């Protein structure tokens, strides 16, 4: 359950 | 020497509720990724909710988290302290939490 950061790269992992 | 704005190991979470109560949406803090074994992070208030951005290290020493990195922490929230930061409005990094020392 991560919400992730603007930038954060894509949640393609 | 100090950090107005970085935490250390604190929870995204953590970032998200101080950055809450803040009031200039821009208001900032910078956080260790609590989950990771030391993944720089920072969270800030666009517009009232808390939306931050991964740190990464250009394996030099430098560190960014969005689009231009730089070469100190500090220095990446003055840098957006006067450039905006989406490109939906003009939000910048502030001071979260503390008040402004001296407030009551």
């Amino acid at each position: 359950d991560d919400p992730s950061y603007v930038n954060v790269q894509n949640l393609d992992k | 020497g100090s950090h107005p704005w970085f935490f250390g190991k604190i929870p995204r979470a953590k970032a998200e509720e101080m950055l809450s109560k803040q009031r200039h949406d821009g208001a900032f803090l910078i956080r260790e990724s609590e989950s990771a074994p030391g993944d720089f992070s920072l969270s800030v208030k666009f517009g009232n909710d808390v939306q931050h951005f991964k740190v990464l290290r250009d394996g030099a020493g430098k560190y960014f988290l969005w689009v231009v990195k730089f070469n100190s922490l500090n220095e990446l929230v003055d840098y957006h302290r006067s450039t905006s930061v989406s490109r939906n409005q003009q939000i910048f990094l502030r001071d979260i939490e503390q008040v402004p020392q001296q407030p009551t």
